[PDB]
């Protein structure tokens, strides 16, 4: 099968910015080329097909060019709705095959995240369980880094941590990291700290609570 | 009497493959060595006959179909195979007893910007039997709202062109093929 | 005005089977070719299977003896018959129009197929306590399986509330957080209630956050 490689993977540009997304076949596919803008949570919707043609309702700021093996979608002025994940697909031989997608996000200045952790609830406890939470509340980039300490001895393979879509009004982003214990592991320690580090923060941030409090 | 297969082999023209040709040979003398014996055919497949034991037979009726499809379509030229031109414009028999010979005809049917005069048929509600082929160019209704004969949304013409270009690669080149047909 | 409903997914065990329909609103399915298209969370996108508006029909390697793709000309329905049904296969199911087996023009919403040996379990949901501007929230642990809902006080707070996207962890079931951000002079004063909602499992809870 053709294998579409796009690139860049991420692309960080303001509105009104020019993008240029490449999209490259492992042999050539002649014009046999789409692409597709998806939302987060919604369905893929046609751009372009035939490499340079757009679908029916697309603004004429979406351009398509190559042939070949070479492909490039320009949107000119960027609008705040162009701001999603577009994927080429092929449909020149074998099975039909998609890019695995580039990411437009919205460029933005740079912003701290204000940091928050979260003891485990008393009734949580109860189950033999303890969730330590901690919140990356609105930073810009998305890049952090967070570090789990429990008596000045840094955690690992214990946490998990997730991250939001840009918000549409801010364009920053959100991130939790739940540290998962034991009731037992948990009461035989007495001080959980969560560190942050991020372009935002000159010094790494660091929270903590004290159990026994 | 010599069986007019350089009428149809070297011919000047070729027809689109949803209205390919066929020509009708009979009471003649037919020569099968000079077909074999050519490096031009990129595909040279017999079904029922072995390619060299020709000039040994005899038949009542000979046929020779040809048309330009792409080579990565020439596949669909046998018996028993399914696609868009297997299904829609060229359908061969599952008892087919005869040959599928096809050759590069790049450098005659592409042209820079695009050779918009071969077409095939794209939309076409049932299969075609073998050896039934439609001419038709009423446009296809998509929807449940008749078209009128109105090209638009839901209602499209049922036949697109190749526009065969010299620069792609070989898989979307053009193949001139010709079918004999023995009975 | 055009539109096409993808349902029949849901839950089910390796080596199941189950059966995907799409309903098409003014296409007649039968005059087009259909085609099935899936996403695997957090993955790109992967064709399936067509119908050709003849009757062929094609499949994607990785599907090949286990799906089966039809049609339905009295109801106006596409299908999609899947068997033997793996980890692998989790993903949300597309129903398109294809273009001339070349391009997908016209989409569905999606239905989720979730293929887990795991069991439908409601979610445990307990408070993230405030300790300006300060931060409370709700943890949703241990559900099965996904969608989940939360909101805040009946949706009548919506400024500064982040649901953050749930992560399975290694237990195999799934797991989120839904915080807000409030000012400091409100938690004496305002009430606040997340409410999750977990059609799944039929499950409702409401637990009000409180410092």
């Amino acid at each position: 099968e053709i294998v579409l490689t796009q690139s860049p993977g991420t692309l960080s540009l303001s509105p009104g910015e020019r993008a240029t997304l490449s999209c490259r076949a492992s042999q050539g596919v002649s014009s046999f080329l789409a692409w597709y803008q998806q939302k987060p949570g919604q369905a893929p919707r046609l751009l372009i097909h035939g490499a340079s043609s757009r679908a029916t309702g697309i603004p004429d700021r979406f351009s398509g060019s190559g042939s070949g093996t070479d492909f490039t979608l320009t949107i000119t002025r960027l609008e705040p709705e162009d701001f999603a994940v577009y994927y080429c697909q092929q449909y020149g031989s074998s099975p039909r095959t998609f890019g695995q997608g580039t990411k437009v996000e919205i460029k933005r200045t740079v912003a701290a995240p204000s940091v928050f952790i979260f003891p485990p609830s008393d009734e949580q406890l109860k189950s033999g369980t303890a969730s330590v939470v901690c919140l990356l509340n609105n930073f810009y980039p998305r890049e952090a880094k967070v570090q789990w300490k429990v008596d000045n001895a840094l955690q690992s393979g214990n946490s998990q941590e997730s991250v939001t879509e840009q918000d549409s009004k801010d364009s920053t982003y959100s991130l939790s990291s739940t540290l998962t214990l034991s009731k037992a592991d948990y009461e035989k320690h007495k001080v959980y700290a969560c560190e942050v580090t991020h372009q935002g923060l000159s010094s790494p941030v660091t929270k903590s609570f004290n159990r026994g409090e | 009497n010599l069986c007019p297969f350089g009428e149809v082999f070297n011919a000047t023209r070729f027809a689109s493959v949803y209205a390919w040709n066929r020509k009708r040979i009979s009471n003649c003398v037919a020569d099968y060595s000079v077909l074999y014996n050519s490096a031009s055919f990129s595909t040279f497949k017999c079904y029922g006959v072995s390619p060299t034991k020709l000039n040994d037979l005899c038949f009542t009726n000979v046929y020779a179909d040809s048309f330009v499809i792409r080579g990565d379509e020439v596949r669909q030229i046998a018996p028993g195979q399914t696609g868009k031109i297997a299904d829609y414009n060229y359908k061969l028999p599952d008892d087919f007893t005869g040959c599928v010979i096809a050759w590069n005809s790049n450098n005659l049917d592409s042209k820079v910007g695009g050779n918009y005069n071969y077409l095939y048929r794209l939309f076409r509600k049932s299969n075609l039997k073998p050896f039934e082929r439609d001419i038709s160019t009423e446009i296809y209704q998509a929807g449940s709202t008749p078209c009128n004969g109105v090209e638009g949304f839901n209602c499209y013409f049922p036949l697109q062109s190749y526009g065969f270009q010299p620069t792609n690669g070989v898989g979307y080149q053009p193949y001139r093929v010709v079918v004999l047909s023995f009975e | 005005e055009v539109q096409l409903v993808e349902s029949g997914g849901g839950l089910i065990q390796p080596g199941g089977s189950l059966r995907l329909s799409c309903a098409a609103s003014e296409f007649i399915v039968s005059r087009n070719y259909m085609s099935w298209v899936r996403q695997a969370p957090g993955k790109g996108l992967e064709w399936v299977s067509v119908i050709y508006s003849g009757g062929s029909t094609y499949y994607a390697d990785s599907v090949k003896g286990r799906f089966t793709i039809s049609r339905d000309n009295s109801k106006n329905t596409l299908n999609l018959q899947m068997n033997s049904l793996r980890a692998e296969d989790t993903a949300v199911y597309y129903c398109a129009r294809d273009y001339g087996d070349y391009y997908f023009d016209y989409w569905g919403q999606g239905t989720l197929v979730t293929v887990s040996s795991a069991s439908t379990k409601g979610p445990s949901v307990f408070p993230l306590a405030p300790s300006g501007t300060a931060a409370l929230g709700c943890l949703v642990k241990d559900y099965f399986p996904e969608p989940v809902t939360v909101s805040w006080n009946s949706g009548a707070l919506t400024s500064g509330v982040h649901t953050f996207p749930a992560v399975l962890q290694s237990s195999g079931l799934y797991s989120l957080s839904s915080v807000v951000t409030v000012p400091s002079s409100s938690l004496g004063t305002q009430t606040y209630i997340c409410n999750v909602n977990h059609k799944p499992s039929n499950t409702k809870v409401d637990k009000k956050v409180e410092p």
